[PDB]
C-alpha cells in the first residue's frame, strides 16, 4: 500500500562507495519529504539525511556532511543516498523512511533495509564444524546438538536444521567479530533416539559468497 | 545537539504488570505548542514501529494499553498491562531541531519466573583441529534473569583470553534467554592440556553449574 | 512556506508561517 | 516646598552601551600636543576602500593557470564568511556587524613574464541556478572579459542585487547555498602562460556599507 | 462605462482593455476595481544596485481556466490560486532567466452564463493569503474585490500593484498575490438559466521588472 | 440609495436620507498608531527569547489588531522582569552573541527593566502572513527571564486582514460587565 523497498547494500572496502535506492509505491511520492535513518550493529539508530518535498532543501547531521548525499527522483519514484568515503563506522543497516505527511508526526512507515558492511575485508565463506557431544553427554531424554559456523564476511549466514524440520527447540545466537570476520553458533535439542538413529543435518547458507554447506552430525 | 537519556536500559516485568520508561532531553524539545517527542517499538528484525507521536497521541491503531505524557524534557511511555506481545527495545526520538536525536532504547524483557540454565560443553571437531584450531563451545540455554557469569578452566587453571560470548534476546514463548561461550585455542596448546570446564554461575544456585569433558575420555 | 504545524529550525521549517516563525 | 519628582521604575539600569557620560573626579588635566600625527583614520571603511587585501585559495593569494584553454580558475560564495575571504580585511571587519549592502571590488594582478599572455573572464552568478563551470554558460550573467598587457591590474565591482535592502554578513546554518550567489573566474586561453600567477585581492566599494554592530565571538 | 443607442433589452456599459498586442472588449462591465494604490512604489531600489530593467513584452494578456460553477456548490465554496502559477511564453521566460523580479496584476475574471441565472460570485486578490477560516470568508471584502451577478454583469475586473516586504521577489519561492473566487449565493438555474457556468481568467502581468541575469544552458 | 452593488465602490448613506442629522466623531481611540502603542505580555519559555510581535496572543487587543493588517513597521520598547544581566542583540546576529556583554547589556534594577529598541530587520517592512527567520527585532537573554512585555512605537499598517469576535451561542453574547456593588 504505502511501500518503501530499498536496494544497493553490499560489502565495501574502506574509503569506497555505494549508492542505495529507496523505490517507492502506494502514495504520492513527489509530494512528500523523505529520510534515511541507519541502525548500527550495537542496535542504535542514527538519522542520516532528509530531502525536501519532492524538490530540494537537504539536511544532514555532522558525521555525514561532506561524505553522504540524499537525492530523489520524482520522475521514477526513487530516493537515493550516494555515499562516499565509507568510514568503517558506517557499517550499518539502512532504512528509507517516509518523513512527512500532514505535520510532524514521527517517522511512520519505514522501509525494510539493506545492510552495508564496510570492511577490508571482503567476502569470506563460512567454515561449519558439527558440534556433536563428547561420549559422556548422551543421557536423560533430550540431547542438545550444535553447529559452529566460523569466520565469514559479510553478514549473513542463515542456519536451518534439517532443511526446515527441526524448527522446534533451536537457538541461534547473534554473530560476533572474532577479528573482523564473524563467528555464529546454532544449537537444536533432540530426543535421544531420534539421534543417532536419525540424521540431524545443519543447513548453512551464506548469501554473499554463494555458499550453502551441509554438515551432518555423526557421533562420539 | 539535544541529547535524550532513557531510564531503565532493560527492565524485566511480569505479565499484566505496568512498565514505565522515562526519556530526558538535555534541553527543551517543545516548539510552538508542541512537544516533538516520538516513541517507537523495535521487535528483532522489524523496522521500528511508530507508537506514540507528539508525546501523547497514538498512531493508527496500536493498542490503547499504550500511552505517553511529557512536556519539555521529561517524557514517559506507560504500558499497562504488559502482555507477552510487547517484549522489545523501546526508543524515544525528537524532531524539534536538526540533528534529530534518538534515545538509547530500553530492552523490555519478561520476568518469568526464574529458570536455571541447561549447560552443554562441546569439544572442537576433529576437522577444526585438522585446520590447526580448536574451539571448545559451551551452551547455557533457557534461563531467567539474564545476568549469568560463565568461566573457563583448563586443567583447573582459569582462562580469560579468547572467550567470545553471545546471548539470544528474550524468547517469545517462554521468556528465557540463552547464550554461547567459546574458548578458541590453537590446535597445539589445546593438545597441551586435559580437562576443560565451562563453569557458569547464575542466581538460581549455590553451586556454580559446571560442565566438563576430559580429552582422555574421548 | 506552506501552512503548517512545525517549527522554524526543523527540516519542515520551509512550510512554516504557521510556525516557521510566521515570516522567514 | 521643594521640587516634586517621580523616580520612574525600569529607568536607570546600568547598560554597557548607554549614550550618557559618567560624572568626573580628576580634572584640569592637559594632554601633550598631538598635532599632525601621520596616518590617522576616521572610519574603518575608508581604509577598507583604500587598501585591498588578499583572497585565499588553499594557503595562497593567487590563482594558477592550470593549462591552456577554457578552465574555471576559481568560484566562490558571496558572503563575508566565505573561505576565500577569511584572511581578508573586509571579512575581519564585517565580522562585527549583522547586516551590509554595497559593492565589493575584486582585483586581479597578473604576475607572469613578459612572454606570457592570457585572457580571462569574471562573472557574478546570482542565485537561482547552479554556478556554471564554463564561460559559455556564464556568458549570460553580468561578466567581463580582459587580456594581459602593460597593465598588470584589473578591477571589477560585485553588485549588490538582493531581494532585501540589506543582507547578513553572518551565515546561517540553514543556508545550503550562499544566499548571494557566487563569482566564478575563468581563463579563456593563454600561451606560454601556464604555471603563472594571477594574484587577487578585494577592497570595499564606494557605496559599500556596514551596519548594526554586534559582538559575537569567544570572550 | 456606458453605451448608446438608447436603452434596450440587452447589455451596455462597454469597455475595452488592452495590454500589449492583446485586447478584451466586454459589453457588460461594472467598472474596474483598483488595488491598494494607483501606482507602484519606486521601481528602482538600492536592492537592485540599479541593474534592473523592464520588459514591455511581458505585459500582455494570457488566459487560464478556473472552475465550473454549478448549483451544487453553495456558500463559501471557494477556488483559490497563486499568481503566476505555471507561467508560459515571454512572461514565463523571464522567470527562468532572472534571479529576482516584480510586477502587479491586471485581472479580468469572466463567468459567462446567462441573465436568467440567479446566484452570485465574489472575486478578490489577496496578499500573502494563507488559508482562511470558514468565518473569515465573511470578511473577504477587505480585499480588492468585485462581484459577478448574472442579472447584472458577466465580467469582474480588478487591477492591482505589486506588494511584498521586498522591493523585488524570487517568484520561484514567494508570490504575494493569490486570486480567489467564492460563491456567496449558490447558482440558480430556473427555467431558462444556463445549466452550469464556466469560469475563466484573462490576466496581464503589469509593470514587469527583472534583475540579476542568470547563467544558461539553452 | 440604490447602487450597482457589483461595483465594489464604497457607499455610505446617512440619517439625512430620512431626515436625521449626522453628528461628529472623534475616532482617536480607533487610531492605528495609538491602539497598538501599549504593552503586551509575550509568553517567554526559556531564559533567552527572540523578540517577535507575532507572539502576542491572537485574541489580545494588540495581537488581534496587529493581525488585522498584513504588513507592518514599528520601533520597539520592551519591559522585562529578569535576573542578572539582560543582553540584547540585533536582528541577524549569531545567537552566540547573547552571552557577550559588550552588546547592549543592562544590569539589574528591579522590578522590570525598560528599553527602547530600533526596528532592526533588513526588509522595508515586515509581515503578519506570508505565502512562501529575518522577521524579528533581535533577541534577548538574561540569567532569568520571569516575564516579558513589548510595546510597538510608530506603528504603520498596510492591507487589512479580517478580525473576528466571539461566535455567540444564542441571539447575542450576554456577559458580566463592571457594575457597582449591589448594597
Amino acid at each position: 500500500e504505502v511501500m518503501l523497498v530499498e536496494s544497493g547494500g553490499g560489502l565495501v572496502k574502506p574509503g569506497g562507495s555505494l549508492k542505495l535506492s529507496c523505490t517507492a509505491s502506494g502514495f504520492i511520492f513527489n509530494r512528500c519529504a523523505m529520510s534515511w535513518v541507519r541502525q548500527t550493529p550495537e542496535k542504535r539508530l542514527e538519522w542520516v539525511a532528509t530531502i525536501s518535498s519532492g524538490g530540494t532543501y537537504t539536511y544532514y547531521p555532522d558525521s555525514v556532511k561532506g561524505r553522504f548525499t540524499i537525492s530523489r527522483d520524482n520522475a521514477k519514484n526513487t530516493l537515493y543516498l550516494q555515499m562516499s568515503s565509507l568510514r568503517s563506522a558506517d557499517t550499518a543497516m539502512y532504512y528509507c523512511v517516509r518523513r512527512e505527511d500532514g505535520g510532524d508526526e514521527g517517522f511512520a512507515y519505514w522501509g525494510q533495509g539493506t545492510v552495508v558492511t564496510v570492511s577490508a575485508a571482503k567476502t569470506t565463506p563460512p567454515s561449519v564444524y558439527p558440534l556433536a557431544p563428547g561420549s559422556a553427554a548422551a543421557a536423560a531424554s533430550m540431547v542438545t546438538l550444535g553447529c559452529l559456523v566460523k569466520g565469514y564476511f559479510p553478514e549473513p549466514v542463515t542456519v536451518t536444521w534439517n532443511s526446515g524440520s527441526l524448527s522446534s527447540g533451536v537457538h541461534t545466537f547473534p554473530a560476533v567479530l572474532q577479528s573482523d570476520l564473524y563467528t555464529l553458533s546454532s544449537s537444536v535439542t533432540v530426543p535421544s533416539s531420534t539421534w543417532p538413529s536419525e540424521t540431524v543435518t545443519c543447513n548453512v547458507a551464506h548469501p554473499a559468497s554463494s555458499t550453502k554447506v551441509d554438515k551432518k552430525i555423526v557421533p562420539r | 545537539d539535544i541529547v535524550l537519556t532513557q531510564s531503565p536500559a532493560s527492565l524485566a516485568v511480569s505479565l499484566g504488570q505496568r512498565a514505565t520508561i522515562s526519556c530526558r532531553a538535555s534541553e527543551s524539545v517543545d516548539s510552538s505548542g508542541h512537544s516533538f517527542m516520538h516513541w517507537y517499538q523495535q521487535k528483532p528484525g522489524q523496522p521500528p514501529k511508530l507508537l506514540i507521536y507528539r508525546a501523547s497521541n497514538l498512531e493508527s491503531g496500536i493498542p490503547d494499553r499504550f500511552s505517553g505524557s511529557g512536556s519539555r524534557t521529561d517524557f514517559t511511555l506507560t504500558i499497562d498491562p504488559v502482555e507477552a506481545d510487547d517484549v522489545a527495545t523501546y526508543y524515544c526520538q525528537q524532531s524539534n531541531e536538526v540533528p534529530l536525536t534518538f534515545g538509547a532504547g530500553t530492552k523490555l524483557d519478561l520476568k518469568r519466573a526464574d529458570a536455571a540454565p541447561t549447560v552443554s560443553i562441546f569439544p572442537p571437531s576433529s576437522e577444526q583441529l585438522t585446520s590447526g584450531g580448536a574451539s571448545v563451545v559451551c551452551f547455557l540455554n533457557n534461563f531467567y534473569p539474564k545476568d549469568i557469569n560463565v568461566k573457563w578452566k583448563i586443567d583447573g587453571s582459569e582462562r580469560q583470553n579468547g572467550v567470545l560470548n553471545s546471548w539470544t534476546d528474550q524468547d517469545s514463548k517462554d521468556s528465557t534467554y540463552s547464550m554461547s561461550s567459546t574458548l578458541t585455542l590453537t590446535k597445539d596448546e589445546y593438545e597441551r592440556h586435559n580437562s576443560y570446564t565451562c563453569e557458569a554461575t547464575h542466581k538460581t544456585s549455590t553451586s556454580p553449574i559446571v560442565k566438563s569433558f576430559n580429552r582422555n575420555e574421548c | 512556506t506552506t501552512a503548517y504545524t512545525a517549527s522554524a529550525r526543523g527540516d519542515l521549517a520551509h512550510l512554516t508561517t504557521t510556525a516557521a516563525r510566521t515570516l522567514p | 516646598g521643594i521640587f516634586p519628582v517621580a523616580c520612574s521604575d525600569g529607568y536607570g539600569n546600568m547598560v554597557t552601551t548607554d549614550p550618557k557620560t559618567a560624572d568626573p573626579a580628576y580634572g584640569k588635566v592637559y594632554n601633550p600636543p598631538r598635532t599632525a600625527l601621520p596616518g590617522r583614520f576616521t572610519n574603518y571603511l575608508d581604509v577598507a576602500e583604500a587598501c585591498p587585501t588578499f583572497l585565499m585559495f588553499e594557503n595562497v593569494p593567487y590563482v594558477s593557470t592550470r593549462t591552456d584553454g577554457q578552465r574555471l580558475l576559481a568560484k566562490f560564495d558571496v558572503s563575508l564568511a566565505a573561505k576565500h575571504m577569511s584572511n581578508t580585511y573586509l571579512a575581519g571587519l564585517a565580522q562585527y556587524y549583522t547586516q551590509y549592502t554595497g559593492t565589493i571590488n575584486l582585483h586581479f594582478m597578473f604576475t607572469g613574464p613578459t612572454d606570457a599572455k592570457a585572457r580571462y573572464m569574471v562573472a557574478y552568478v546570482p542565485p537561482g541556478m547552479d554556478a556554471p563551470d564554463n564561460p559559455e554558460e556564464a556568458a549570460h550573467c553580468i561578466h567581463a572579459e580582459w587580456d594581459t598587457g602593460l597593465n598588470s591590474k584589473f578591477t571589477f565591482s560585485i553588485p549588490y542585487i538582493s531581494a532585501a535592502d540589506y543582507t547578513y554578513t553572518a551565515s546561517h546554518e540553514a543556508e545550503t547555498t550562499c544566499v548571494q550567489g557566487w563569482v566564478c573566474v575563468y581563463q579563456i586561453t593563454h600561451g606560454k602562460a601556464d604555471a603563472d600567477a594571477l594574484v587577487v585581492s578585494a577592497s570595499a566599494g564606494k557605496d559599500f556599507e556596514l551596519r548594526l554592530p554586534v559582538d559575537a565571538r569567544q570572550q | 462605462d456606458k453605451k448608446t443607442e438608447e436603452t434596450t433589452l440587452l447589455e451596455d456599459r462597454i469597455l475595452t482593455t488592452r495590454n500589449g498586442h492583446t485586447t478584451s472588449t466586454t459589453q457588460s462591465s461594472v467598472g474596474v476595481t483598483f488595488g491598494y494604490a494607483t501606482a507602484e512604489d519606486s521601481t528602482s531600489g538600492p536592492n537592485t544596485s540599479a541593474l534592473e530593467t523592464r520588459v514591455h513584452q511581458a505585459e500582455r494578456f494570457f488566459k487560464m481556466a478556473l472552475f465550473d460553477w454549478v448549483p451544487s456548490q453553495n456558500f463559501g465554496h471557494m477556488h483559490k490560486v497563486v499568481l503566476p502559477h505555471e507561467p508560459k511564453g515571454v512572461y514565463g521566460g523571464l522567470v527562468k532567466s532572472y534571479a529576482y523580479m516584480r510586477n502587479g496584476w491586471d485581472v479580468e475574471v469572466t463567468a459567462v452564463g446567462n441573465q436568467f441565472n440567479g446566484g452570485c460570485l465574489l472575486v478578490a486578490l489577496v496578499p500573502e493569503m494563507g488559508d482562511i477560516s470558514d468565518r473569515e470568508k465573511y470578511q473577504l471584502t477587505l480585499y480588492p474585490h468585485q462581484f459577478i451577478n448574472p442579472r447584472t454583469n458577466m465580467t469582474a475586473h480588478i487591477t492591482v500593484p505589486y506588494v511584498g516586504v521586498n522591493r523585488y521577489d524570487q517568484y520561484k519561492q514567494h508570490r504575494p498575490w493569490t486570486l480567489v473566487v467564492m460563491v456567496v449565493a449558490p447558482l440558480t438555474t430556473n427555467t431558462a438559466g444556463a445549466q452550469q457556468i464556466k469560469v475563466y481568467a484573462n490576466i496581464a502581468p503589469t509593470n514587469v521588472h527583472v534583475a540579476g541575469e542568470l547563467p544558461s544552458k539553452e | 440609495t440604490t447602487t450597482t452593488g457589483e461595483s465594489a465602490d464604497p457607499v455610505t448613506t446617512t440619517v439625512e436620507n430620512y431626515g436625521g442629522e449626522t453628528q461628529v466623531q472623534r475616532r482617536h481611540h480607533t487610531d492605528v498608531a495609538f491602539v497598538l502603542d501599549r504593552f503586551v505580555k509575550v509568553t517567554v519559555s526559556d531564559n533567552q527569547h527572540t523578540l517577535d510581535v507575532m507572539q502576542a496572543h491572537k485574541d489580545n487587543i494588540v495581537g488581534a489588531l496587529l493581525r488585522a493588517a498584513t504588513y507592518y513597521f514599528s520601533d520597539l520598547e520592551i519591559a522585562v522582569t529578569h535576573t542578572g544581566k539582560l543582553t540584547w542583540v540585533p536582528n541577524g546576529a549569531p545567537v552566540s552573541a547573547l552571552n557577550n556583554t559588550t552588546n547592549p547589556t543592562a544590569y539589574h534594577k528591579g522590578p522590570v527593566t525598560r528599553l527602547a529598541l530600533p526596528y532592526t530587520a533588513p526588509h522595508r517592512v515586515l509581515a503578519t502572513a506570508y505565502t512562501g527567520t529575518s522577521f524579528n527585532f533581535g533577541a534577548v537573554k538574561a540569567e532569568t527571564i520571569t516575564e516579558l512585555l513589548v510595546r510597538m512605537k510608530r506603528a504603520e499598517l498596510y492591507c487589512p486582514r479580517p478580525i473576528l469576535p466571539i461566535q455567540p451561542t444564542g441571539d447575542r453574547h450576554k456577559q458580566p460587565l463592571v457594575a457597582p456593588a449591589k448594597q
